RNA sequence: UGGAAUGCGAGUGCCUAGUGGGCCACUUUUGGUAAGCAGAACUGGCGCUGCGGGAUGAACCGAACGCCGGGUUAAGGCGCC
RNA sequence: GCCGUCGCUGGCAGUCGGCAGAGCGAGAAAGAGAGUGGCGCGGACGCUACGCCGCGACGAGUAGGAGGGCCGCUGCGGUGAGCCUUGAAGCCUAGGGCGCGGGCCCGGGUGGAGCCGCCGCAGGUGCAGAUCUUGGUGGUAGUAGCAAAUAUUCAAACGAG
């Protein structure tokens, strides 16, 4: 909406909102990303710290899926089943344990950060974490690999 | 193109439109800078702060029973002074009555 | 038979001529509306001594009778008849204008409507 | 010239680009003909699968 | 002529929503009308809140007010709130609440329901104690927005952990010069 | 008995234009015989600012401005203009 | 005295009426509270709450910033049972007025077919300059000038000349 616009209360004085003194110059700094080294260096020292420079090894034809792997949390890995799951296996007494299959929610590893309540369970994951898997094993459970 | 070099004219008035504030000074100054050894005995100390507290409650409740038998053994002119207390809304109310029914 | 309006108070304003624009005298493509005059070294908006004045916030007219024509009426704009009826119950404080565009025999019957309805016309007699 | 604090953002725009714009004006106008061709085609081929 | 500075005359506060829906235009006529005809400092509180915009009055999350409601003392209250009552999918048993929000997620109507609270508003948070009385006021945590990341001393300066604004992160995105002590120096 | 006086609501966060040629004055002050010269320090101005006075006037004295009625002043004045 | 801004994060839904009882300005934290025992059918205004009302203090301004425009231009979706050959747009006007202003409304004239008010939408949207662009017109001015190469005169004819 120009009708809305800056341009609009700018119509009748002079410089039109740019300076007397110092006029509205085309490129008065040159164009682009120029004078990173020279004359922009506070600016390129103060808030893109580290951007000059080179550092650790190439890796030429990077393709992007063979290090794939998304993490789910412990603390929604009761979230990728039914509620009709884990609730049954709260009423549940023979033990039966209910199988968690990760990679077919769409995670890979497992990452343990949140607490787990207290029930048993047999998590399928492709790869696990030390404390992730310590966290199971303390409230019983199992740590099923899938290759 | 000899230009003016350096000048402070209208600087102390600068500094004066916003104010020179001095810095916030908040209780629960940081420790960073105190010396390392000192520092991590201090920490060593609060590690282990804990270890003696049921110790610290049987002082502490000792201390605050006897502080029963600490308290529970202890347990301008008549003129003006006079209409002071007549024009007083609460403690004077009855000296007031007692001059409405003055005039009956 | 002036219709007369509720009261008339006494209408006083701060200023009667209009703002005249700088310069706009020694020029024809000068109009005499206001722009307001923002040159570096102008001697308008400086508000030197004798120059030309200034349209200031100070000027307003009095809220009380502000937009209230000297016969103590304001105004409304009315294009036909039907907009007569919204203008019955403010008869004593607003007047009516028929637009410049209704026709005679229109306003004929406009005219006659705001007769009966006692509502005050400024230009009762526009046409014929 | 960069303001306080923002990105360092390259923009792709030192070519000619306005001369080679592509405009999506005619996507609605392809979708109704790869549609009419595509019953064109499932009333060329009779009984057999629509899809293939 | 008086010697005064008019600098800070104008107070920045905000006089009335700026949003233009009428079942918010509503809500503030009520409590503006409660704030100013009573002398609890409750309504003019929740009037203030629902001038905010919306990223100041941010949203909460249901394990966040569990917590905050679990704080012992405070039971069989009211949690009022002026934002959005959000679900918090990694929390596994849920109280009886009764709760006030102008929002509740569409899965945490149903866990509250199903627990067993009630899901007020504010007309009947003001029908059933107009003062405010038997209430818990809660606002979510404003400072969880990523923007506050990049916020505060700016970043290439010695113990500035502010995050930058970078197109993408990376072993060649802002990782050289101004952050190795081997390469030129780090702060 | 909130531990001197007087005064006054403060604190904090983003985004940000314009600017980065200055000049004058009291006092101190460097080069120069000096300069309506070159160069600094403190404060106030002009620039960005009208008004009364100084005949006139960027900077001097008074005094800072919404539009009006009455009254009284500042600095300057009161043979005539 | 009037206009405006700021502040009081001020006041007003209580217009609670024969289902009535008309109050919360007053120096002093809190109820014109309940129960428990010793005729005449009457009463202005308000309140688009984005509204209305009351109090004080304040009011310069380039560069720059922000807000508010029932200031203005052109088209789009709606809406004015809108205006108009009984005269629309446009233009002129020693006529009447409104608004601090941007601007606007009436009257008279000319003109001859379309045009506008409101709520939103959109923009190639407002000119005094740019040795601006195109077109038109002035003072200069009935002025400069109509001066290189010797030279013209008389009568007659045609012809309004
Ligand atoms: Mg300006
Ligand atoms: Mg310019
Ligand atoms: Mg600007
Ligand atoms: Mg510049
Ligand atoms: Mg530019
Ligand atoms: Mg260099
Ligand atoms: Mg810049
Ligand atoms: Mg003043
Ligand atoms: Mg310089
Ligand atoms: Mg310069
Ligand atoms: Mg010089
Ligand atoms: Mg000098
Ligand atoms: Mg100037
Ligand atoms: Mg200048
Ligand atoms: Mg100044
Ligand atoms: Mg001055
Ligand atoms: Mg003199
Ligand atoms: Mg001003
Ligand atoms: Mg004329
Ligand atoms: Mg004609
Ligand atoms: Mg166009
Ligand atoms: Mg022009
Ligand atoms: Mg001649
Ligand atoms: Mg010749």
């Amino acid at each position: 909406p120009s009708r809305l616009r800056k341009t609009r209360k700018l119509r009748g004085h002079v410089s039109h909102g740019h300076g007397r003194i110092g006029k509205h110059r085309k490129h008065p700094g040159g164009r682009g990303n120029a004078g990173g080294m020279h004359h922009h260096r506070i600016n390129f020292d103060k808030y893109h710290p580290g951007y000059f420079g080179k550092v650790g090894m190439r890796h030429y034809h990077l393709k992007r899926n063979q290090s794939f792997c998304p993490t789910v949390n412990l603390d929604k890995l009761w979230t990728l089943v039914s509620e009709q799951t884990r609730v049954n296996a709260a009423k549940n007494k023979t033990g039966a344990a209910p199988i968690i299959d990760v990679v077919r929610s769409g995670y890979y590893k497992v990452l343990g950060k949140g607490k787990l309540p207290k029930q048993p369970v047999i998590v399928k994951a492709k790869f696990f974490s030390r404390r992730a898997e310590e966290k199971i094993k303390g409230v019983g459970g199992a740590c099923v690999l899938v290759a | 193109a000899k230009s003016k070099n350096h000048t402070t004219h209208n600087q102390s008035r600068k500094w004066h439109r916003n104010g020179i504030k001095k810095p916030r000074s908040q209780r629960y100054e940081s420790l960073k800078g105190v010396d390392p050894k000192f520092l991590r005995n201090m920490r060593f100390a609060k590690k282990h702060n804990k270890k003696g507290l049921k110790k610290m409650q049987a002082n502490n409740a000792k201390a605050m029973a006897a502080r029963a038998e600490a308290i529970k053994a202890l347990v301008v002119s008549r003129k003006l002074h006079r209409l002071a207390y007549i024009a007083h809304p609460k403690l004077g109310r009855r000296a007031r009555a007692r001059i409405a029914r003055g005039l009956r | 038979a002036a219709l007369r309006p509720l009261v008339k108070p006494k209408i006083v304003k701060k200023r009667t001529k209009k703002f005249i624009r700088h310069q706009s005298d020694r020029y024809v493509k000068i109009k005499r509306n206001w722009r307001k005059p923002r040159g570096i070294d102008n001697r308008v908006r400086r508000r030197f001594k004798g120059q030309i004045l200034m349209p200031n916030i100070g000027y307003g007219s009095n809220k009380k009778t502000k937009h209230m024509l000297p016969s103590g009426f304001r105004k409304f704009l009315v294009h036909n008849v039907k907009e007569l009826e919204v203008l019955l119950m403010c008869n004593k404080s607003y007047c009516a204008e028929i637009a410049h565009n209704v026709s005679s025999k229109n306003r004929k019957a406009i005219v006659e409507r705001a007769a009966q309805l006692a509502i005050r016309v400024t230009n009762p007699n526009a046409r014929l | 010239a960069p303001s306080r604090n923002g990105m360092i953002l390259k923009p792709h725009f030192h070519k000619d680009w306005q001369r080679r714009v592509a405009t999506w004006f005619n996507q609605p106008a392809r979708k109704i003909r790869r549609r009419k061709a595509r019953q064109a085609r499932a009333r060329r081929i009779a009984p057999r699968p629509a899809a293939g | 002529g008086v010697d005064i500075r008019h600098n800070k005359d104008r107070k920045v506060r905000r006089k009335e929503p700026k949003s233009q829906d009428i079942y918010l235009r509503l809500l503030v006529k009520l409590y503006r009308f409660l704030a100013r005809r009573t002398n609890s400092t409750f309504n003019q509180v929740v009037l203030k809140r629902l001038f905010m915009s919306r990223t100041n009055r941010p949203p909460l999350s249901l394990s966040r007010m569990i917590r905050k409601m679990k704080l012992p003392g405070r039971e069989n209250k009211t949690a009022v709130v002026v934002g959005t009552v959000t679900d918090d999918v990694r929390v596994q048993e849920v109280p009886k609440l009764k709760v006030c929000a102008l929002r509740v997620t569409s899965r945490a109507r149903s866990r509250i329901l199903k627990a067993g609270g009630k899901i007020l508003t504010f007309d009947q948070l003001a029908l059933d104690s107009p003062k405010g009385r038997g209430t818990v006021l809660l606002s979510g945590p404003r400072k969880g927005r990523e923007v506050y990341r990049h916020f505060g001393k700016a970043p290439g300066t010695p113990h500035s952990h502010t995050k930058p604004y970078v197109r993408s992160k990376g072993r060649k995105f802002e990782r050289a010069r101004g952050r190795r002590a081997s390469r030129g120096y780090k702060n």
